[PDB]
């Protein structure tokens, strides 16, 4: 009669590493590293993302012609640009503080678009129609942005305009506008008459004045002229006031912003589907409860910690010695 | 083995026993068999489980984290941001990989210690009534039955 | 006859945690986490802090009326703003590079205030008195900043002024000044005469020229006009030179700065007392030799490392088994 | 216990002994008592003390650290600064909490090992002159006095 | 007959530290901390560094007189400034976005210098010679930068110039230029005639216009006048176009840049030698395979990790007990 | 010693033995001598070597890293950059110093365990044929020769 003391063992082939020895087979273990994904851009908490497709933030907000699809959008869980998001500023120029605008948009979950300055109403004495170019063509004909209005002299009569708006929305209002810089002094005449005009925007915290800088510059999309775009967030109660005498690409539509958190802009060419997730990445959605992941550093939602590791297996059982 | 038991004075494991990690064999007239010790196996389990949960706790989950953009005259700032992102990434990777490496060593030794402790818990019970052979097996002098084997894999026994 | 080997034990109820088990009672242990404080803003190395109370950095330096208490101050261990530090720029406008000025002040331990351009002396041909407004009222009447001088035309006669100063202090000199922007062309007349005047400051490293930007802006503190404030650190030896023809809110008092380290600006509503400490935080002063603290990330002096932990107890004794 | 002694083959502790952490009991004609072993207890103390000082050393004290301000057009930069501050804070918290967790485990095992080592330091002295009972107590064969007990809790003894 | 079990031991005197005890002597160990160096600035992968000696980045690129030695250079492994690199902007003024230029240069491994606008060819109607000053003297006489040309009126006749360049190099072209600001209106006359002239540079992404800001400023190197330097990287294909009517310090030489990685600018007074290394630092070159170093945080090449440690010795053998 | 062997029940080391870290003495008629155990010594070596390589692996080498410059109106940004650089430096220094400190403790205990395990590997072979004296030496009863000593420092022996 005898009795022996021993320990479990099996056919397991999982291996872990230790400081003293590599590739040790153990009886049981757990993986802490998630490396698999959805392959698709999904919904976060029911709401779906906002594709810009061929458009970029600039195009979308400004109202570039090709981005009419986006016109109807009002809420999203995260904004998505792609490898071919080049439809934005159709008429050459500069978008002052563009990056800071994007950063602002990263904490906006939804807004309400509204005609701040009605085309046919807020502009008598000044001529509304006939403010288009080939640079921003449509269907084949010439056109312009759907949110900005190009005011030109009404029969060699460009009086000094002064329009204002009061923020009565209880939210923040995003106001965008532009300033034109014709190539030759001749054109200044034919567009706003007055040889030396000016534009002046102002509110409680904002104050800035612009003056045309006519000159000779290379052609971009068949244009030696330029156009700088601007923006600012009008606070609740405050009043913004434009006052120009030519060159003022005026605000036609504005947005009342809803600040939400945990949203953001991403660049991905992955297909959008009717799928819901708790963690999204540019490569696809993730669904794990593991502590780490090596899929992508860019994240939206609640994800595992990004890490460069290839393998992270933690032993639980003991050294597996079959000795069969 | 830091404790000389597993893959040590007890050369190998029993692919047979499947009730836990540590147990007894036993060869009494009435027949042979295997039986895992709940006492031991359950404690090891509770510990290891607690360890894995503790490791996952210290690693808070990551929330939204998107990139930033910079114009062609914000290069220094762009790289500072780049330096920060890469720096944190190196550290977390280092921490994660190291913790696992170090804790794995600790786990394997834990088991080795557990096995060794069971052996000497039995050995101190028998004493004279049996003799130490090899591979951690004891050979009874007073040849005992199944009713007795259950006093061994229990701690009752009694017989200096 | 017998003899036994054993280990100490007691009534201790302190518990520590381990990776394998939580809440284990031990015989002895030490706490490494400091979580108690003074509740008061104290002195650091004898010197007391500088309260701004109802004032902010802008008010203090500019000389806003309500901040007369601060006029006598010259040295401090750290600057303190509160929840009601709104007395600064009384006359609407902008404070160019304000944040950078604050950053500079964070390494200033003391200075010497001195009338750089004496009111009655450096300004003949130009009229000193009568440069006040209701925006910066005092006792009920209208007034202005105590360190800046508002020069206005001396009987429709605003000649081209040109004043200079040489830094003979062996230190750095902080020079502050402003530029006024009247609402209507009419006012430009009534204030500095000349319809189109200008201001031009310059030194060895500094060079900039300003021009009035008259326009129509909402009323702030009953004012449609504006005023931009500026500053610069004049190096030892160099010379700063103002040259204006109207709109120049001139430098009346300046400061010679003493650079000290380990100082800074903080926001706190905690009471200041005659108490000395080695570590101060917005919640109060700390007095510990523990390695960590979870009181506040903001620190001045020599403190423990801020951490989010709730508990940090390290075992020293052994597992406490009373078995009474 | 990783070493099977504390809360192991020596079931509990002596609320009585108050001269140190490890000691002896002793029951000789002349009477009973408790006596801690300086040799053991002092070493454990020196070690533990050295450990606690080493842990506090690696954590340099924090000097002045105040916030920074940003205008409404320095959002990216404001957040970069925010990202940096939070990132360092996560790491230090993680390091502090983990070091304590890991070292606590190591300390408890240290004591367990110390106790077990003392037991076997005595056991190898006696040998035949006494027999191993339970709870780490030895029963003398040649019944010895207080003058002898002091040769045991000293290492002198001598008597194969 | 007997047999004993024991362990090695020796005369080793190396000591390591542990959490429980300090200064423990062991039989064997390895040092992980590198603390020795070359003391010399060496070559990296065959190529040698570029010393600026008495010059700085500004001097070098602009062509300051004293930096003629550098004129012949075209490739380097890393740029080196010293404690006396003060020869740069000889004629007082400002170098807009200077730091960003340096950052750009940090990823440039070589370039091709080329006369973009030949002195005698691209400038008829305008007078080339006679554009020198004492501020930038040479051999004793007055002179100017070798890459920039100072255009002055050709007999009270300063016509409106307009020159252009097309980037046909397949690389990036670094174009530098300046704008002069005379002290008195009188000088404006004597230099470019036209009382109110202007300068206007422009390309596809660049667009900016300058206007002289004449005034009175302290003397620097015997000069109350100023001169601002500018730069921009012209993309492949694009065209840059200058158009001025006076005050335009014109581009004479430009550079086609070769982007390389792992290069950079450093400040050191260590001697350059004909030595090759894989890791360079301002204190000298390092040659180790150890994981850490405490020589210098600034590094170029492949080096050990900088660390503040004084000692890092890892035990390998056992506690050494000679017991001789 | 966590395992009571080195600088423990085996008081000191043999400056003589130079074939490895662990070995045997032996005093047979034919003469004395020292002989290291390859089995033991080689394993310790392989481990320790693996440890040192693993520690150096986790520390990726540093590539180009030069400073940045800021004008007198970029102070906040200059300090942010300063905060980042110092922050990373503190952490790496802490990590490096701590890993070495902790692993050193682990290495010394490794050896102690190795020694203790060899002792008990021999002790279980002999048994009755010799008696345990001190300093980990066994005294033969059946006095054996050099041909026999080689069956001991080999594991063959055989003689319950
Ligand atoms: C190159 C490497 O990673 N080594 C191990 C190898 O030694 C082992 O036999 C195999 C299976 O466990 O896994 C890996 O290939
Ligand atoms: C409305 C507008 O901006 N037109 C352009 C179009 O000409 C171009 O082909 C496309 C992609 O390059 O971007 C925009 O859609
Ligand atoms: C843990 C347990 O099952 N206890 C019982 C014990 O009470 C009993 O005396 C013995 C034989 O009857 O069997 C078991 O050891
Ligand atoms: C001179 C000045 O700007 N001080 C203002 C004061 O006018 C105002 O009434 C008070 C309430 O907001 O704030 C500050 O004390
Ligand atoms: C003392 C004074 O000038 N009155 C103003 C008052 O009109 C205003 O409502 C308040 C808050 O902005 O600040 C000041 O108290
Ligand atoms: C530590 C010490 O004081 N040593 C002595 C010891 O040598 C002696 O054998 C014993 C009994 O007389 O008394 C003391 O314990
Ligand atoms: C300091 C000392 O003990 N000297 C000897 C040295 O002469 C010899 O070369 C070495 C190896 O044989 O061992 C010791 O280092
Ligand atoms: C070899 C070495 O590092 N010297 C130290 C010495 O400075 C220190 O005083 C002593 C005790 O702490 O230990 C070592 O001898
Ligand atoms: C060509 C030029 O810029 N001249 C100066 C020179 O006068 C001065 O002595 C030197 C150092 O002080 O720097 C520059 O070389
Ligand atoms: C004479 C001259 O050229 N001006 C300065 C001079 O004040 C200084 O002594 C010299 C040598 O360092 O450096 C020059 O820049
Ligand atoms: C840079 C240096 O001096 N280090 C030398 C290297 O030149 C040499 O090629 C190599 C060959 O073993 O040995 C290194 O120590």
């Amino acid at each position: 009669d005898t009795i022996c003391i021993g320990y479990h063992a099996n056919n397991s082939t999982d291996t872990v590493d230790t400081v003293l020895e590599k590739n040790v087979t153990v009886t049981h273990s757990v993986n802490l590293l998630e490396d698999s994904h959805n392959g698709k851009l999904c919904k976060l908490k029911g709401i779906a993302p906002l594709q810009l497709g061929k458009c970029n933030i600039a195009g979308w907000l400004l109202g570039n012609p090709e981005c009419d699809l986006l016109l109807t959008a009002s809420s999203w869980s995260y904004i998505v640009e792609t490898s071919n998001s080049e439809n934005g500023t159709c008429y050459p120029g500069d978008f002052i503080d563009y990056e800071e605008l994007r950063e602002q948009l990263s904490s906006v979950s939804s807004f309400e678009k509204f005609e701040i300055f009605p085309k046919t109403s807020s502009w008598p004495n000044h001529e509304t129609t006939k403010g288009v170019t080939a640079a921003c063509s449509y269907a084949g004909a010439s056109s312009f942005y759907r949110n900005l209005l190009w005011l030109t002299k009404k029969g060699s009569s460009y009086p000094k305009l002064s329009k204002s708006y009061v923020n009565n929305k209880g939210k923040e209002v995003l106001v965008l506008w532009g300033v034109h810089h014709p190539p030759t002094g001749t054109d200044q005449q034919s567009l706003y008459q007055n040889a030396d005009a000016y534009v002046s925007v102002g509110s409680s915290k904002y104050n800035r004045r612009f003056t045309p800088e006519i000159a000779a510059r290379p052609k971009v999309r068949d244009q030696a002229g330029r156009m700088n775009y601007y923006w600012t967030l009008l606070e609740p109660g405050d009043t913004i006031t434009f006052e120009a005498t030519g060159n003022l690409i005026a605000p036609w539509y504005a947005f009342a912003l809803n600040r939400g958190s945990g949203s953001g802009i991403i660049t991905s060419d992955a297909p959008v589907h009717d799928c819901n997730t708790k963690c999204q990445t540019p490569h696809g959605a993730i669904n794990s409860s593991l502590p780490f992941q090596n899929i992508h550093p860019v994240t939206i939602g609640e994800c595992p910690k990004y890490v460069r590791s290839t393998k992270l297996r933690m032993a639980t059982g003991l050294r597996n010695i079959p000795a069969r | 083995g830091l404790f000389g038991a597993i893959a040590g004075f007890i050369e190998g494991g029993w692919t047979g026993m499947i009730d836990g990690w540590y147990g007894y064999h036993h060869q009494n007239e009435q027949g042979s068999g295997y039986a895992a010790d709940q006492k031991s196996t359950q404690n090891a389990i509770d510990g290891i489980t607690n360890k894995v949960n503790s490791v996952i706790e210290k690693m808070n989950t990551q929330f939204t984290a998107v990139g930033k953009e910079f114009n062609n005259l914000e290069r220094r700032i762009e790289n500072l941001n780049k330096k920060v992102d890469d720096g944190f990434l190196d550290i977390w990777t280092y921490n994660a990989e190291l913790l696992v490496l170090l804790e794995n060593e600790r786990t394997l030794d834990f088991h080795d210690s557990n096995v060794r402790n069971l052996y000497e818990k039995v050995k101190s019970q028998l004493k004279n009534n049996a003799k130490e052979i090899g591979n951690g097996c004891f050979e009874f002098y007073h040849k005992c039955d199944d009713a007795c084997m259950e006093s061994v894999r229990n701690g009752t026994y009694d017989y200096p």
